[PDB]
């Protein structure tokens, strides 16, 4: 599909009021194409293929849409393996933990259970054979879930991963509102913590499990076909964003300045 | 147009109706002398558009109907030179209904 | 200069001062550009020794005046007109009052001026156009409209035997006027875009701080808690150049600006003392047809005229002979 | 006079100065933090690191004294492009990085960001725009041992130039392309990573230096490194020299009805000037502004008449600023002008030492807002009317009566105009 | 002005930037004067119905 | 081809101020001779009416 009008940030913690303020700072363009990406894991035993290789065109913009903690952590390095630092994130049910270490193969529990195993456990251990591992981030859990009442009622979370000479950033916003494919709500998105490793990172990786898979379809038709699939990837690329505040201090609007002749007026 | 010539517009050559104007040399400029015409003595009366002598109305043909009080006479605009109302003076259009 | 280069630091100040005299000659600009705007609102407005006043008794014959005579109901002592030309211009702002870009009220407040105007056309419609020679001379209005009639050609008794007509297309467009100027998008283009245009000189000027110029950063006082006075002093220099050169590109600017204002002013004045003093015989002068009268009318940072003109309609065409 | 550069001076108003308010107090407001950084253990090491693979050593949250540098590692250059040598103890740092490794003799100042070459592509980078410092000193006995350490290997070439800030730890078999191969053998197999190893004896440009890089950060999120804390007790109703971490400025703090995320700091405004600041400690929001602001204008009748002068304060309230005087803080100074007469309280501004008289004449001295100014008695002072528009007349008009003049008058007038000026011509 | 002060370079462009808004006061100015010539020849020329 | 960027951005300084200087004064001459062709085409404008 085409992400319409997501992947706004703040370039800088600056409170500015009504202002119409310009930037230079990298951003996802404006009706720009994303990947699908459907897991299917219907616990059979058999593999899709549904974890491919992305070659990381300077920086990622990563939407999902799951109903808790479905998904889980995503990988960066250059080579996969041990050879350099490469970053892992592993999401926990009161903590989160991310840390760069030079880690060979991400593991995978004996995942093959749908329905009986109501209560979810014997997971984890995703994490390889540890070495000369850094600093790491043992605190408070980003992900939020809100109770969904009266049905269609699911939290849309929209990462965004840069790397600006060598800094690691993240941004991250939950929006509960509806279960739709990239709708057209316009929302700021907030940037957290500065990771300080100053690595680089040539290729990106996730680490989904799908310990629960409720009403996932499956099909390997490739082609112009949008649809709520699992989850969304977009590229950032250079350019010049226009940015709007409001009197409470919202980017309510904002536009850039390659996409359209009516958008350079 | 106020020394080569008369010149028509108002206070474009001094406060007044324009004569003439003398030039004068100045350092780094000219100078302007402006001879201008300015009434002074006013003496109210009582107006009449037009008169009405043998069912016909009358307008002047140069000036304006004035009044002493009792009788009519006619005279120029910018100066008070009464005479009396005759054929010569005023031209007929019109009847005075 | 030394409170918008420098953000009320004394260093800073102390060289700014090294470049000798080049900013009093902007002050030295801006009070002559301000002296000059008086000065156009004194030789437009101010050209009647006396105030005239009207009388209570507003009956001209026929000639309903209500649009433009002052109304004394409103707060203000101003027209209908007057009104509506004031509610149809619009003048942070508080960036503007905190570097040092201040802005002067004018001599000429709207009430005196709107006194000028109701002067003016007081003495243009009970004295006809002796009051612009000399003492002001009564005379009764059909008259008076009678002799402007007479001025461009055709006879008096065309007016004395249409003056119920006139009088009501007069009052036909008087009250049309209105409605053109609340219809009309764009009519009072020139008084916006003057307001317009300086308080985006303004925005610019303010907006131009934000600039390094070749530094390494744009806020003044950063500069001093990073580096030594010898190279601080470098970094002041190259800030001070370019703030010095957008300060100047402003008041030239502003000095074109003024000029241009200037003219204007001087033809608006050529027209008040022309058209609406007297009867202009100069074709496309007062407006399109054979010019009868004119009417002053004030507005936010200009005047407007009210232009009463004669076109001729439903001709015929015969045989002539020399 | 002293404006004009005059000592007679023709009647008239004049812009002269600014009325400038300054403040009183220098509070700073550096975060709560004691501990010690970790300088020491960054330099008092054996082995340090080699060149390809430095380490990175993350400074935050302590008390950095820069002081105290010259009694670990002397004879250094110190290389500086950002803050300065005797700067670094006055603001707060974000985050620190001290990055040692060694290289020889000869790249101790190729490793600027302008130079670039055989080092700069292919070990430590420093970005074209860069903030820091590093510290570089002797290493003839203390570092060279029998032979050589055997830590000196170099990546020589490969195939990219890196980015900055970036290490790469791998081997590599580059070639240029002929016959592809991954054989240890040297010909048309070129191997990297050689190295230096000799007596302490050598050929001098050889010798190792340890060069010890320190990368700073400012703005970014609430600072860590604050240097000498000399926090002071807050005030939020009056003009300071407020101090938050980096930034001085003067103007009047202020409570806040904002509406400030927590990850966000700092508050500008349409200039580069900044209007709001979050304090370290408390998390509070503060808005700055500075302090009564507007210029003063002197109105004067001449010297060659009197010596009595009226001043004008533009653009303030008269009734609120001004009036109390709180001396050694005015710049201006002049300060015996603010209770000699009464005040008057004008659109154009405050009035000081004219009387305001409410009869109407045509005025003399521009002021502004339909106000101006004469010196009149009421015994010989300086009033403050209202213009007069003129005489006040009434013609009287009536449907049936007109006014003829009986005489005339022949005046004459001057006009006087400009033709042309003086002709310059500059060489 | 990033053409005419800078031969399309990249990064001369970058520090012509810095300088801030020099150039659109520029382009105004001389749109300005373009669109004041247009009004002059329409105000000469264009007086007929 | 032959600075450094930290001595040829300092060079690219000093093309750029007598540029952009050479510019502002041919755009302020630009704007006084318009005027003037103003006042012309005015005056033009007032003798064709
Ligand atoms: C208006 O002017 C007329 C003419 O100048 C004057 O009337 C004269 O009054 C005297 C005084 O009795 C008579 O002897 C004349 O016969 C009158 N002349 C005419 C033509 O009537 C007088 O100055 C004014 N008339 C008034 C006030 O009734
Ligand atoms: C001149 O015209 C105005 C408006 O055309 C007249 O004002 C109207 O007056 C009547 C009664 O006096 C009111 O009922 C109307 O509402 C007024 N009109 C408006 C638009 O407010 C005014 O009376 C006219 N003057 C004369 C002398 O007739
Ligand atoms: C001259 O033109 C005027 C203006 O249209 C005419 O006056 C109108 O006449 C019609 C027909 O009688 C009336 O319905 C309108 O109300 C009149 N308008 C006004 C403002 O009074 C006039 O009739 C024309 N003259 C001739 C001889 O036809
Ligand atoms: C701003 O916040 C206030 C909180 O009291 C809220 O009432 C208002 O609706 C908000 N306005 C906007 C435009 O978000
Ligand atoms: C002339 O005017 C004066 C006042 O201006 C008035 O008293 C006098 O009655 C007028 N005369 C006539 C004849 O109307
Ligand atoms: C008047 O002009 C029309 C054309 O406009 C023409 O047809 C007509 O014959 C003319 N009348 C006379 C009397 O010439
Ligand atoms: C540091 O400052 C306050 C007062 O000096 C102290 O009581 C407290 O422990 C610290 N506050 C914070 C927010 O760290
Ligand atoms: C001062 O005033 C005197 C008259 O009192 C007169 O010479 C002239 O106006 C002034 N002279 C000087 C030198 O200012
Ligand atoms: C005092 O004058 C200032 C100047 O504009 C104004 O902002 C403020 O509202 C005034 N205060 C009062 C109480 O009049
Ligand atoms: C006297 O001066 C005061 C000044 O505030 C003014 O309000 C008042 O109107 C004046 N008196 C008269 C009769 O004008
Ligand atoms: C003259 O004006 C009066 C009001 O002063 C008015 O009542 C009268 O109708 C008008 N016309 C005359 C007397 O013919």
């Amino acid at each position: 599909t085409n992400s319409f009008t997501r992947g706004v940030y703040y370039p800088d913690k600056v409170f500015r009021s009504s202002v119409l303020h310009s930037t230079q700072d990298l951003f996802l363009p404006f009706f720009s194409n994303v990947t699908w990406f459907h897991v299917i894991s219907g616990t059979n035993g058999t593999k899709r293929f549904d974890n491919p290789v992305l070659p990381f065109n300077d920086g990622v913009y990563f939407a999902s849409i799951e109903k808790s903690n479905i998904i889980r952590g995503w990988i960066f390095g250059t080579t996969l393996d041990s050879k350099t630092q490469s970053l892992l994130i592993v999401n926990n049910a009161t903590n989160v933990v991310i840390k760069v270490c030079e880690f060979q193969f991400c593991n995978d529990p004996f995942l093959d259970h749908k329905n009986n195993k109501s209560w979810m456990e014997s997971e984890f251990r995703v994490y390889s054979s540890a070495n000369n591992c850094t600093f790491e981030y043992v605190s408070q859990p980003f992900l939020m879930d809100l109770e969904g009442k009266q049905g269609n009622f699911k939290n849309l979370r929209e990462f965004v991963f840069k790397n600006i000479d060598g800094y690691f950033k993240i941004y991250s916003k939950h929006t509960p509102i509806i279960v739709r494919d990239l709708p057209q709500g316009f929302s700021a998105l907030e940037p957290l913590v500065d990771l300080p490793i100053g690595i680089n990172i040539t290729r990106f990786q996730t680490l989904l499990a799908l310990h629960r898979s409720y009403l996932t379809p499956g099909d390997s038709s490739s082609g112009w076909t949008a649809g709520a699939a699992a989850y969304y990837v977009g590229y950032l690329q250079p350019r010049t964003f226009l940015l709007k505040y409001n009197e409470n201090g919202t980017i309510t609007d904002a536009v850039d300045c390659a996409l359209d002749p009516l958008s350079e007026t | 147009e106020c020394v080569l010539g008369q010149s028509k517009r108002v206070d474009f050559c001094g406060k007044g109706y324009h004569l003439m104007s003398f030039p004068q040399s100045a350092p780094h400029g000219v100078v302007f002398l402006h001879v201008t015409y300015v009434p002074a003595q006013e003496k109210n009366f009582t107006t009449a558009p037009a008169i009405c002598h043998d069912g016909k109305a009358h307008f002047p043909r140069e000036g304006v109907f004035v009044s002493n009080g009792t009788h009519w006479f006619v005279t120029q605009r910018n100066f008070y030179e009464p005479q009396i109302i005759t054929t010569d003076n005023t031209f007929v259009s019109g009847n005075c209904d | 200069c030394t409170m918008y280069i420098c953000g009320d630091s004394t260093e800073c100040s102390n060289l700014l001062l090294q470049y000798g005299s080049f900013c009093t000659q902007l002050k030295r600009a801006l009070t002559g550009i301000a002296v000059e705007q008086d000065k156009n609102t004194q030789e437009v407005f101010a050209q009647v020794k006396q105030i005239y006043k009207t009388p209570p008794i507003k009956y001209f014959g026929g000639f309903n005046f209500s649009q433009i005579l002052p109304d004394p109901s409103k707060p203000s002592k101003r027209s209908p007109i007057e009104d509506l030309l004031f509610n149809k211009v619009t003048l942070l702002i508080c960036a503007q009052k905190f570097n040092g870009l201040t802005v002067l009220p004018p001599l000429l407040t709207d009430e005196m001026i709107a006194q000028y105007t109701s002067a003016l056309l007081a003495g243009t419609i009970t004295s006809g156009w002796t009051f612009g020679a000399g003492p002001a001379l009564q005379i009764p209005f059909p008259m008076q409209m009678a002799y402007r009639f007479n001025g461009i050609g055709v006879t008096q008794n065309v007016l004395y035997e249409n003056q119920k007509l006139i009088a009501n297309q007069f009052n036909s467009a008087i009250g049309k006027i209105q409605d053109s100027l609340s219809s009309t998008p764009s009519a009072l283009g020139k008084l916006q875009d003057v307001v317009n245009h300086n308080a985006q000189a303004l925005n610019t000027l303010v907006k131009q701080l934000s600039s390094k110029f070749g530094a390494i950063s744009s806020v003044l006082n950063d500069i001093l808690s990073r580096l030594d006075p010898p190279e601080a002093e470098v970094q002041i220099d190259r800030l001070i150049t370019g703030r010095l050169q957008s300060l100047q590109t402003y008041v030239t600017q502003q000095l074109i600006r003024a000029a241009e204002i200037r003219a204007s002013a001087n033809l608006a004045a050529t027209k008040m003392s022309e058209c609406v003093l007297g009867q202009s015989k100069r074709v496309d002068f007062c407006g399109k047809g054979y010019h009868l009268m004119s009417f002053p009318q004030s507005a936010p940072h200009g005047v407007v005229f009210l232009h009463v003109t004669y076109v001729p309609a439903q001709e015929k065409n015969f045989t002539t002979a020399p | 006079k002293c404006t004009l550069k005059s000592f007679t001076v023709e009647k008239g108003i004049y812009q002269t100065s600014n009325f400038r308010v300054q403040p009183t107090e220098s509070i700073v407001r550096f975060p709560n933090i004691t501990n010690l950084c970790p300088f020491d253990e960054v330099f008092n090491a054996t082995r340090f690191a080699s060149v390809y693979a430095w380490n990175r050593k993350r400074i935050s949250n302590c008390v950095a004294d820069y002081s105290v540098l010259y009694n670990f590692a002397p004879f250094f250059t110190f290389k500086c492009y950002g803050v300065s040598p005797t700067k670094l103890n006055d603001l707060c740092f974000t985050n620190v990085y001290a990055d040692s490794f060694v290289i020889r003799g000869n790249e101790v100042r190729q490793i600027a960001p302008g130079q670039t070459g055989n080092i700069a592509d292919y070990n430590y980078k420093l970005p074209d725009d860069f903030t820091g410092c590093v510290i570089a000193w002797n290493s003839n006995k203390l570092d060279s041992k029998v032979s050589g350490n055997y830590n000196y290997l170099y990546r020589l070439f490969r195939k990219s130039n890196l980015k900055p800030f970036e290490r790469d730890i791998s081997t590599e078999i580059y070639q240029a392309g002929n016959k592809p191969c991954n054989g240890v053998a040297g010909f048309n197999c070129y191997f990297p990573l050689r190295s230096y190893g000799f007596r302490p004896t050598y050929g001098v440009g050889h010798q190792p230096y340890r060069v010890v890089v320190l990368s700073f950060e400012l703005l970014h999120a609430p600072a860590t490194v604050c240097g000498p804390k000399k926090s002071t007790n807050l005030v939020k109703n009056k003009c300071v020299n407020f101090n938050f971490n980096g930034l001085t400025g003067t103007g009047v703090l202020t409570e806040s009805n904002k509406k400030f995320l927590p990850f966000q700091q700092f508050g500008r405004d349409i200039a580069d000037t900044t209007d709001a600041v979050r304090d370290p400690q408390t998390l509070e929001i503060l808005d700055i502004t500075p302090c009564s602001f507007g210029g003063v204008s002197v109105i004067t009748p001449g010297t060659n008449t009197s010596n009595q002068v009226a001043v004008l304060y533009q653009g303030v309230n008269c009734t609120e600023v001004p009036v109390a005087i709180h001396a050694d803080q005015l710049t201006p100074t002049w300060r015996v002008y603010s209770t000699g007469s009464n005040v008057f309280q004008t659109r154009a501004g405050c009035l000081i030492g004219a009387e305001y008289v409410n009869n109407s004449y045509e005025c003399d001295i521009p002021i502004g807002a339909g106000i101006c100014a004469s010196y009149q008695t009421q015994s010989q002072s300086i009033i403050a009317y209202t213009m007069s528009l003129g005489a006040e007349n009434s013609v009287a008009y009536s449907n049936n009566s007109i006014a003829i003049p009986t005489n005339f008058t022949i005046s004459v007038t001057t006009e006087i105009l400009p033709v042309s000026m003086t002709k310059t011509s500059v060489d």
